[PDB]
């Protein structure tokens, strides 16, 4: 829970990395490329937080058909 | 509940009666539509030319057939028919009897109906092709009689439904 | 795909083993009071158990309907949130403060109530909302209840 | 005026274009959907 | 269906067989053809429409007058009925489908049909009343032959307009206005002023590409002949004629046409 | 008491398959009138379609065949349940063969003016209509199934 | 109990009004094709796919109708009112949506054979419309098989 | 006892009106296509929208089919008539909604294949109209989702 | 015991029948708006006035499918004939109003492209005719709002 | 009993009838005016009388309808099949005469507009029509406000 | 009894098919005196005759209507099935004579128009259908208080 909130926030930082040293060519280039970065981290951390807050604590529990 | 039950309180023997009359009514109707159908473009033909009347009487003996069948087929049903005794007038065996005679007739009359449009409707067509040429009359003709079955069908169908009737 | 824990039409092995556990059940059916007891959530995707149960089809729904309003209004502020970037780009008049502010924020703070019932019904467990109690509440024009 | 495309952002950028176009440096919005629209076709289709 | 043999059925039949035995030698052709047609008296306001369709150009040739009485040599009942210049203008309003409509179309009489060219003016627009008046009823599959027709009378008049008639104030406007895929798509015409610019109109209309061709027979003609004898080459489409259908209009039009190869042929 | 619904099937099964065969057969038929009146050849090898169109009446007419040998009072007790099935069992079979006809009636018209003008599409013509007649050989398929239900 | 007397009904009309479309499809589709392959005979062939396209719903109806007959076993279990409703709700939504499927892919496939020799392009445009057609008759399916399954409880 | 065939008649019907009016749209806006796909290829695939906004009304009418099936649980809860009223009057308005759509979005749609040919400066006010009348079926199924959170609350 | 069958039936008879006018409108409103932007797609965006203002019929009808569905509470009161009657008739009320406007709104909306297509000089006289006719649209809301409001027994 | 059933018809009636004949009204009305408002806009401001005409009708029929709901009151006196049938009767009157006042205002001024558009001296006949017609939706409201009236007089 | 049930409904529908009646007579009235004063607008003013005599009919339905209404009151005396159905009578032949006179009074008014605009010398020589017209529906109207009359008579 948590402890993978952050590590979706670190893997951006790694990309976050990666994408600096590629786009180092160019600056305004690399000010883009680091807005696409964010933004798809910010997308995929979000929609897993979604998957996890709806099976935290289920309302209603599954029952198993037969 | 008391609706349904005058509804399954009906007479049975009425109903029959009224599929008897009904199929024979609804055959010689059929008939009557395609021998005017078939007569109408026999007559333009012959004003236009009377060689070929010989050829245009075969639509309207193939028509003319489709109404004997019904009278043949409402002949069976009215043997069919018995005394309608008043203890069974109700009984499982006169209900039966009654929806079968029933069923078969519209059957029977619904076929010969259908069988007497098509047939009128393709007489009228070959006329027409026999006035255009005399040489396609022949297979216009088979055409005819391979359409024609559907009374003949149709018969074969009430006749198997007719051996259902068992009214004591 | 691997966020939703389906892979060609059939489930697969969590980063979990197991999220939801039959309570007790060796051999009673699965529709009963126990039900199945969670020992804790599988981080990876959905429980396993529940794509191929009965229950499939509720739970599923609730969670793909809260996505969907999140996602939604998660995509309406960033594109409200355009329009500043926007008129301070172009050096746009006072009209950014004059409509564009109020434009931003009425629809914000109006989905504000029902993302804010969704995320804390998510998060305190409130079960007396679920899915439909939530609009219950937002249903209500009036004060009072 | 066109914003610079690139040789991947070109293909994304003309599909967005369909729409219409801007001032010289006016808003773009391209940029955010570039990523924008992986970001939500995904969920319509997710099965792995 | 049914309805062919509640009625009708006979008159389909002598027509047809009429029409197969088709094939001042040409005026006593026209004149048997006009008996065959007058012996045949629904369908009737049919054969009132293909009688007005001839009747038309045959008012507007008695309209004249100026050597008027010469009109009644050609008194062909086909199409030049007595029953179908202001003031005798209004008393031949009646019995014609589109007398009414020619009446407030063509109120300055003389002055909008002058015989150089706005006669020609009127006739087109009394054919395009007598066209609209056919297409009103609708129901069968000559529809589509009679919106081919009319598409072929107006698109001849627009060619005939961009050719040489356009000094004559037959402009792009006067394409529609005056001159009678068509009846919705015929402002490609307008601009249509060149042979090749023909041609690349006629491109918007697959089954009209092709059909202009070089250009040079046909589309030579002024008046409504260009788009015309395009039809006259497709009549062999009207030479299908399924049956159980109206084919009154399609044995009148064959005959016409028969009647017109004849008087071509002439003296070989 | 119920037999009369069972009854019912078998004629409704014949009556609503031979309605559709009649409008096939017709409407093919008059296709081929046209075609004969110019092109002798042609017009004896399209009576297939005809043919064809015919066919489907005989799919009726087993159907009822079948119905009507189920349905023995004194045999076994035709309970509502026998009643009911034969009667949907017959209502499926009529009205897919009557659409199935009708089909066949529209498309085989077409075909017989197709041939006529050019003759390389007869082969084509013929595909379709083998496709579009399927149906009632699909509603006589339905039908036995429904038919084999009156076990209990 | 009634109940087979609406749930054979309900089967019936699903096939039967799945055959009704079908046949509404089919003979659009022929007469497109026909005047399509009366000028252009080479793209007969080509012009062919939507009448199967149409004939598919066929084939859908009689599985939905399949499963509807199967799933009605006296013998097996007391079918209540319940579930002879609910297969009869499942076989007339099926029928329905076949029929309304096979009567909109006939029309568009009869207008893109009548299309089809004016451009190539048809020959994918038809076939793209037919494909999104025949969406809603799988949609139908689905829908039909997920309520006769659940038709199979009763309580 | 009746109520669960009222709740699967809604249901059922739901489904097949929103198919017949998703089949009816795109009926309309395939023959649009054909007709203007002819002259210019871009009709073949800029103009394709409508063939998917017309399948999104069948896609909605169809999740709330399966919303509503999945409603009914005898084992779970004893339904009474207000079950059954409440599913069905559901039904019925997410059926007729996707009817009242599907007809307006064929027809928008097959005006804008018309006037594609025209000048393209039109393909935005058209996109924007065809939006306009799809908000209906949003909102039908908006109604649809609040009847039927609203049906299981039976006393 | 059988209000609910008539509640029920009667909110969503008024959404189908505001959805079903709301659609009669629109497609005459966007078959004008299509051919006046061929036409002159200069005013194309400007002529969508009666466009948008036929999706009002549907959100009022939606407002009073929402009222509806919110009158029917069982729990708090049983609901006796007197209260799901009243609905039925005030949901039939709404959708048969709505139905009525947007016909109404369809003819003047299919008139009003073609008078401003010719001149727009017309627009005023074609809003405040769409004005008009969403007049009885409002009316047909507030009667059903008050017959549902008396909803006490 | 079933009293407020037959009133709360009556009233649906009333506003539902008098809802179509407004619109009917207004449509030819617009129908009129959309000549005038191109051949003679300074004469088009002075043509929006009918539509006023109309609306005011339907004003009316909406008065009459909340007049007669505002008359059922079952909490203060109860309501016998005697005053819902009277107050039926009245709504169905009502509406019925809104309906028709409000289609022959429709087709006069549909007339009036090209009559007035063709010459101006038309305007006073046009008027006199309009209130001519105005006075039938009147005497009908009047109507139904006696028969509101008298509806309370069982016991 | 059960007597306001049909004696108020007719007294209702009486009023509404006067209206009705005089509707239509009014519209088609009001349309040839337009297409006249397009034509002269000099006769536009003489032309309203008709128009006025066909007002008659909206006078004599609502006399009629307020007479019924009266004659219903069970505070006074207790109205049986009888005396309801006199009266439900009453109101229905004054309602269908008034609709007849109006169609007739407003079909002939639509060919006076035209024969006055044709030939003054006729148009004063027309007005006799319309007085016939007016006399049939005094006719009806006596015919209606002479059934209603009867209210009273019951024992």
């Amino acid at each position: 829970f948590l402890v993978t909130t952050l590590v979706f926030l670190v893997i951006g930082i790694i990309a976050s990395l990666c994408t600096r040293i590629c786009c180092n060519r160019g600056p305004s280039t690399n000010l883009l490329h680091l807005t696409l970065v964010i933004t798809a981290t910010v997308s995929c951390w979000m929609m897993w937080a979604i998957v996890y807050l709806a099976q935290m604590k289920p309302l209603i529990v599954p029952i198993l058909s037969e | 509940s008391s609706w349904s039950r005058a509804l399954v309180k009906i007479s049975p023997y009425t109903f029959s009666a009224i599929g008897i009359a009904v199929a024979i009514g609804v055959s010689v109707l059929g008939a009557a539509w395609g021998i005017y159908i078939t007569g109408s473009s026999l007559i333009g033909a012959a004003i236009k030319a009377p060689r070929i009347t010989s050829k245009n009487l075969i639509s309207v003996i193939f028509c003319e057939a489709v109404a004997i069948y019904g009278v043949i087929v409402a002949i069976i049903l009215q043997t069919k028919l018995e005394s309608v005794p008043a203890s069974q007038i109700y009984a499982p065996e006169s209900l039966r009897a009654g929806y079968a005679i029933f069923a078969s007739g519209i059957i029977v009359g619904f076929a010969n109906l259908v069988c007497g449009l098509c047939v009128g409707i393709i007489g009228s067509s070959c006329a027409l092709s026999d006035a255009q040429n005399s040489s396609l009359f022949v297979k216009i003709l088979v055409i005819e009689i391979f359409g024609s079955a559907l009374g003949l069908f149709g018969v074969i169908v009430g006749i198997i439904m007719s051996a259902q009737a068992s009214w004591p | 795909g691997l966020i939703y824990n389906e892979f060609f039409s059939v489930p697969f092995e969590i980063f979990s083993h197991s999220a939801y556990a039959c309570r007790d059940l060796s051999c009673s059916e699965a529709t009963t009071v126990g039900l199945i007891k969670v020992r804790d959530t599988y981080p990876f995707g959905v429980d396993p158990v529940w794509h191929g149960s009965r229950s499939e089809l509720p739970f599923l729904n609730s969670l793909k309907m809260k996505m969907s309003i999140l996602l939604g209004v998660a995509q309406m502020n960033l594109g409200i949130i355009l329009s500043y970037f926007n008129a301070t780009f172009f050096r746009i008049g006072v009209n950014i403060w004059c409509q564009f502010i109020p434009q931003i924020i009425f629809l914000n703070s109006l989905f504000g109530y029902l993302s804010l019932l969704i995320i804390l019904k998510w998060i305190t467990g409130s079960q007396a909302d679920l899915y439909h109690v939530m609009i219950y509440m937002f249903l209500s024009p009036t004060d009072e209840l | 005026t066109y914003f610079r495309t690139n040789k991947f952002t070109s293909a994304f950028q003309e599909i967005v274009d369909a729409y219409g176009v801007a001032k010289y440096r006016e808003a773009n919005p391209g940029v955010f959907t570039i990523v924008t629209f992986p970001f939500l076709f995904a969920v319509m289709f997710g099965d792995w | 269906a049914m309805t062919f043999n509640i009625h009708g059925g006979y008159l389909e039949a002598i027509v047809r067989g009429y029409r197969a035995g088709l094939l001042t030698i040409v005026e006593k052709c026209t004149l048997k053809l006009v008996d065959e047609y007058k012996h045949m008296l629904p369908l009737s306001t049919f054969l009132e429409y293909i009688t007005y369709g001839h009747m038309i150009d045959n008012v507007v040739l008695i309209v004249t007058g100026r050597d008027v009485q010469e009109l009644l040599e050609k008194c062909h009942p086909l199409g030049m009925f007595d029953s179908i210049m202001r003031e005798l203008y209004r008393l031949v309003l009646v019995d014609t489908p589109l007398a009414p409509y020619f009446s407030e179309c063509i109120t300055s009489e003389d002055l909008d049909d002058m015989n150089i060219e706005i006669m020609r003016n009127t006739l087109y627009k009394a054919y395009l009343e007598d066209f609209y008046k056919f297409c009103q009823k609708l129901g069968g599959a000559t529809a589509e032959i009679m919106s081919d027709l009319l598409a072929f009378e107006a698109d001849r008049r627009a060619v005939n307009i961009t050719i040489n008639s356009i000094g004559t104030e037959l402009t792009r406007d006067d394409r529609r206005k005056l001159y009678s895929l068509y009846p919705y798509g015929h402002e490609e015409l307008a601009v249509c002023e060149d042979i090749d610019q023909v041609r690349g109109v006629m491109e918007k209309y697959p089954p009209y590409q092709s059909i202009f061709s070089k250009l040079s027979y046909g589309e030579s003609q002024m008046l409504d002949k260009a788009f015309y004898e395009e039809e006259v080459k497709r009549l062999c489409l009207a030479f299908e004629q399924q049956f159980h259908y109206g084919v009154f209009f399609a044995y009148m039009r064959l005959r016409e046409q028969e009647i017109r190869n004849l008087m071509w042929i002439s003296e070989c | 008491t119920a037999p009369f619904f069972g009854f019912l099937g078998a004629a409704a099964a014949l009556v609503f398959s031979c309605m559709g065969a009649a409008y096939g057969t017709a409407k093919s038929g008059v296709g081929v009138a046209s075609m004969g009146v110019m092109r002798p050849e042609l017009v004896m090898k399209s009576i297939v379609p005809v043919v064809m169109a015919g066919v489907l009446g005989i799919y009726g007419l087993i159907i009822a065949v079948i119905i009507s040998t189920g349905i023995n009072p004194k045999a076994k007790s035709y309970y509502l349940f026998d009643g009911y099935a034969h009667l949907s069992s017959g209502l499926a079979c009529g009205l897919a063969g009557l659409s199935a006809g009708m089909a066949i009636g529209i498309v085989g018209d077409a075909g017989v003016r197709a041939n006529a003008q050019q003759p390389k599409l007869f082969v084509g013509m013929i595909l379709i209509l083998i496709f579009a007649e399927a149906l009632a050989l699909y509603g006589l398929i339905v039908g036995i199934i429904l038919s084999s239900r009156a076990g209990q």
